[PDB]
């Protein structure tokens, strides 16, 4: 299975803080997708491996009616810590934070896991968090923070039926749920349905800190962004916190390498102080 | 002791008079805001732990101290803002020939860090020897077992202690106090406390679109503009009450003595009368 | 253990007091004590626990307090269904002792 | 109410092993700082406690006698039982279980009496 | 000075414990304690020295401790040859008092 890779020209912008905002330029510090990054285009004509979870994941479920229907995370995925199940099936997206080793390929009923053991959460959320060329376009960011799980979701409609590729175009995320469970997380495993009786594709980026401008709409929307990690034409943008700058010469940074070994010279003395005179002395002091 | 457990609670209302009622607690040593002035305050994220220690070591249980469960079993950080509860446990955590069901860590390497739980057991090798899981001189056992038996005086008795964290960071709050719900405000002047929020302004509707997870409302400052109802999901902006200066005119106290205000910013509304630009 | 007088006596309508000593108290600080009564044929019943307080269906006649370590049965207004055994009991460091034995004759 | 009744054979043969029981109605045994426990009463002579059980399973006997002493807790049924051996003819007396609802109230409710005669 | 009880009854494999009281403890804290055994003929040897903590050649069946103004020995599983006088040690504000003596019986 060679692992390809796509591009995220304008894609993977959330809402970062539960503030309303309008006709407002307001540059915000947290995590996010890099654009103009490389995300993995792992075709789901087989396909699971168990991608790491580093910090923030871009885990698109780009399907036709029910091929992707859940997700799973954890760090030891040996009946050591807690799991995250999120399956969609219908009607139902009831989330487990229980422990237990499931199995070596979660293929899907209760054949996911094989044991239970004293789970310490449970959501029991009703709503399902889920033509010529209409297709269903679908993205989920998450995020490690201690507070919460912070899962974002926005469900939009492609256009034209050109090859599976992320499309050019701004969608913001809006949270729906706030799972305060707290349990350290390292790596991911998508939870395909089999149906067997391309297709799909899933694609997953890696979030990483930047900073960026996100200009809000008169009715409350997102509609662009610019991410000061690009040419300096978006850090000149940055700077001066617009879309349009003028012409003519306009500083932003300050160029400093950084050291790349570390030296640490002490005096080759090879001699123990004598603690033992001050510390373990027969008559001590006065 | 060492397995103190910890259920967070969230999106409810939290009446501390309760807790008056209850069993004696003369342990009731806020370390934080106020002890009485409690139920008037929202918080974000209340976190209650608990354990059972004995009576001489609660003055340990304060942000900053020295001991044994207070370094290795139990530490809270010197920025606790928040209430410790304790009271007397004798009368059922204390039986005959002692109750052994509270084993408390005695023996640890490093000073227990903020907030941290170790529930792991191991054989606690003071180095200079190999050890194995056995007991010997140098070699023992890290937990111990307390003795609580009903003959024990002020200080060996249980108590069983239960604090809760306020975080009561800069969020839209889940956990607010018990207040008598009023109604709303017209175009005046009120000293509004919606979820948290403490501002005063005039509380008049808007015609913003909020979004579905939007709560708060602000501004290109840090003010909070808009707000939306807690209970009627209405979007009524927060304008701040009619301020602005005084001008005295004056012909000169050699000629008379009589003045002349300028309410500079008022539409002579929220004050002859002259309405000037 | 906990000892008691064998034999009491008391006039009707006077006040008697009962004594239930130390001996040997490794009972510590000697906080929780219960006070029963057992008329012959019959099953010891609660009469005063926690002799600053009294339980539901006593008559304020029946009173107790410990000045130091001994506590005080103080049974006043004596009546002729009155001569039943008294007991103190409290809580011993490897055990639940009952103290000794107070027979109450009311003569006259 | 709390109704304590007790049973078993009255009389019984020297030397054997006592089945006195004592079922409990009204009440969960289950309730934290509950138990039931037993207490003789020699006649003409004063009480003294044997044992004592818990809602944790614990079973806590008399430091002088603990050879013999045996209860057990059967609250599938409603009926703690309570079994001695080496009975000698000085044990002949009225039993009484009564129920220890917290460490302030010791034995608040109690049974109603057994004479186990030992001869 | 420092009083001991004088007989002591334990079943074998059973555990029984030793007092030593205050009785006008001029000792102050009552820090220090230390408990010997000495058999019929032979020398007194030290078996808990610093009641939370036991010396070397001692086994686990021996433990002590103090909770107030009173130590006690707690000998767990008692055997034929335990049938020793024990003595509780401590230091007074101006000698070393011994206090009395203890006597083990084992019977059975």
């Amino acid at each position: 299975l060679p692992p390809a890779y796509t591009n995220s020209f304008t894609r993977g912008v959330y809402y970062p803080d539960k503030v309303f905002r309008s006709s407002v330029l307001h540059s915000t510090q947290d995590l996010f997708l890099p654009f103009f990054s490389n995300v993995t285009w792992f075709h789901v004509i087989f396909d699971n491996p168990v991608l790491p979870f580093n910090d923030g994941v871009y885990f698109a479920s780009i399907e036709k009616s029910n091929i992707i229907r859940g997700w799973i995370f954890g760090t030891t995925l040996d009946s050591k810590t807690q799991s995250l199940l999120i399956v969609n099936n219908a009607t139902n997206v009831v989330i487990k934070v229980c422990e237990f080793q499931f199995c070596n390929d979660p293929f899907l009923e209760f054949r996911v896991y094989s044991s239970a053991n004293n789970c310490t959460f449970e959501y029991v959320s009703q709503p399902f968090l889920m033509q010529g060329n209409f297709k269903n376009l679908r993205e989920f960011v998450f995020k490690n923070i201690d507070g919460y799980f912070k899962i974002y979701s926005k469900h939009t409609p492609i256009i034209v039926r050109e090859p599976e590729d992320l499309p050019q175009g701004f969608s913001a995320l809006e949270p729906l749920v706030d799972l305060p469970i707290g349990i350290n997380i390292t790596r991911f495993q998508t939870l395909l349905a089999l149906h067997r009786s391309g297709a799909a594709a899933y694609y997953v980026g890696y979030l990483q800190p930047r900073t960026f401008l996100l200009k809000y709409n008169e009715n409350g929307t997102i509609t662009d962004a610019v991410d000061c990690a690009l040419d300096p034409l978006s850090e000149t943008k940055c700077t001066l916190k617009s879309f349009t700058v003028e012409k003519g010469i306009y500083q932003t940074s300050n160029f400093r390498v950084q050291p790349t070994e570390s030296i640490v010279r002490f005096p080759n003395i090879t001699n123990l102080c004598p603690f033992d005179e001050v510390f373990n002395a027969t008559r001590f002091a006065s | 002791v060492y397995a103190w457990n910890r259920k967070r609670i969230s999106n409810c209302v939290a009446d501390y008079s309760v807790l008056y009622n209850l069993a004696p607690f003369f342990t009731f040593k806020c370390y934080g805001v106020s002890p009485t002035k409690l139920n008037d305050l929202c918080f974000t994220n209340v976190y209650a732990d608990s354990f059972v220690i004995r009576g001489d070591e609660v003055r340990q249980i304060a942000p900053g101290q020295t001991g044994n469960i207070a370094d290795y079993n139990y530490k809270l950080p010197d920025d606790f803002t928040g209430c410790v509860i304790a009271w007397n446990s004798n009368k059922l955590d204390s039986k005959v020939s002692g109750n052994y069901n509270y084993l408390y860590r005695l023996f640890r390497k490093s000073n227990l860090k903020p907030f941290e739980r170790d529930i792991s057991t191991e054989i606690y090798q003071a180095g200079n020897k190999p050890c194995n899981g056995v007991a010997g001189f140098n070699c023992y056992f890290p937990l111990r077992s307390y003795s609580f038996r009903p003959t024990y005086g002020v200080g060996h008795q249980p108590y069983r202690v239960v604090v809760l964290s306020f975080e009561l960071l800069h969020a839209p709050a889940t956990v607010c106090g018990p207040k008598k719900s009023t109604n709303l405000v017209k175009n005046k002047c009120v000293n509004f406390n919606f979820n948290g929020l403490k501002g005063t302004g005039v509380l008049t509707e808007s015609n913003k679109k909020f979004l579905p997870f939007q709560q708060f409302g602000r501004d290109i400052a840090d003010t909070t503009d808009a707000v939306r109802d807690p209970q009627t999901l209405e979007i009524l902006d927060i304008t701040p009450c009619s301020f602005g200066g005084v001008s005295v005119i004056t012909p000169g106290t050699n000629t008379s003595n009589q003045v002349a205000v300028l309410y500079q910013g008022v539409n002579c509304t929220e004050v002859n009368v002259f309405q000037t630009r | 253990a906990l000892t008691q007088p064998a034999s009491v006596s008391g006039s009707p309508g006077l006040s008697i007091t009962i004594s239930c000593t130390a001996t040997s108290s490794d009972v510590g600080a000697y906080n929780y004590v219960s006070w029963y009564q057992q008329h012959p044929g019959q099953a010891p019943k609660l009469m005063i626990y926690d002799v600053s307080k009294r339980p539901s269906g006593v008559s304020n006649r029946f009173s107790g307090s410990k000045s130091a370590n001994t506590a005080s049965l103080t049974i006043s207004g004596l009546q002729a269904e009155d001569e039943a055994d008294y007991y103190c009991s409290s809580y011993t460091t490897t055990s639940v002792v009952f103290g000794g034995g107070t027979k109450l004759t009311v003569l006259g | 109410q709390v109704t304590l009744r007790e049973s078993g054979p009255t009389l019984v043969k020297p030397k054997q092993t006592l089945t006195l029981t004592c079922t409990f109605s009204g009440f969960s045994l289950s309730t934290p700082g509950g138990g039931v426990g037993w207490i003789r009463q020699p006649p003409g002579k004063a009480l003294e406690w044997l044992a004592l059980i818990y809602w944790d399973d614990d079973k806590r006997y008399s430091p002088s006698l603990k050879s013999s002493l045996t209860i057990t807790k059967d609250t599938s049924k409603n009926q703690v039982v309570l079994t001695m051996t080496n009975m000698d003819p000085v044990d002949t007396a009225t039993y009484y279980c009564a129920r220890l609802t917290a460490a302030d109230t010791i034995f608040d409710c109690w049974g109603q009496g057994t004479l186990v005669t030992v001869s």
